[PDB]
């Protein structure tokens, strides 16, 4: 069962974060209401001294306030935050942070970003090759609606297939066809139509000498 | 949708 999602962050390790489209108007409503409260009771720069593991608000590059978690307190000027509804990370001074009211906690609305990885693909070990694959996915799917299916679990996050929402084309397969990633083979019957296939796409890419396959 |  493919589920509609909005892709918000692609990581340098070729993982990505998504929001569930079904809960998106609720996120927008919570953000509306949270920022209403912030405009009425403006955070004083430096009045919040953060601690590791706390939820807070943080002012992003667009000048808007978002929900965040404090991951590391390096110094008062260098607080490492994770934007819990989007999945991106940032180092900020405490002057761009404020307290998160209980009205807007993760108990009122859970963190909206969930981490996933592509099923049936190996993340390239070479940094430059990995960068090419990451850059391609960012251009392909960042800030777009996709359809997601969970394929299997892993030692880390779940591994999934993604389809472009309009065209229904398989995102991960497109990376394989472009020679940006290698196939990670799965044996299971339920995966056979998809895998043997991904392996035939890897052949298209090996023949066109694309990206990973440029030199044989 | 961005943000920027």
């Amino acid at each position: 069962s493919y589920k509609p999602v909005f892709v918000t962050e692609i990581t340098d390790d070729l993982h990505f974060y998504v929001q569930d489209v079904e809960t998106g108007t609720q996120l927008e409503k919570l953000m509306e209401n949270m920022r209403n409260d912030i405009a009425s009771h403006p955070p004083v720069e430096g009045s919040y001294a953060p601690r590791r593991g706390e939820f807070c608000i943080a002012k992003f590059v667009d000048g808007e306030w978002y929900r965040a978690r404090v991951e590391k307190v390096e110094s008062p000027a260098k607080i490492h935050v994770f934007y819990i509804d989007y999945g991106n990370r940032e180092v900020l001074p405490s002057t761009r942070l404020g307290t998160l009211s209980p009205a807007f906690s993760t108990r009122v609305l859970p963190a909206q970003a969930t981490e996933y990885a592509f099923a049936f693909i190996q993340v390239p070990q070479d940094d430059d090759a990995r960068t090419d694959a990451v850059d391609s996915v960012v251009r392909d799917i960042q800030n777009t609606q996709c359809l997601l299916n969970v394929e299997h679990l892993s030692a880390g996050c779940p591994h999934v297939t993604l389809q472009f929402a309009d065209s229904k084309g398989d995102v991960g397969l497109g990376l394989v066809k472009e020679g940006l990633v290698m196939v990670e083979v799965r044996k299971e019957k339920q995966f056979q139509k998809v895998i043997t296939e991904y392996l035939n796409a890897q052949e298209s890419a090996k023949s066109a000498r694309l990206n990973l396959w440029r030199y044989g | 949708r961005g943000r920027h």
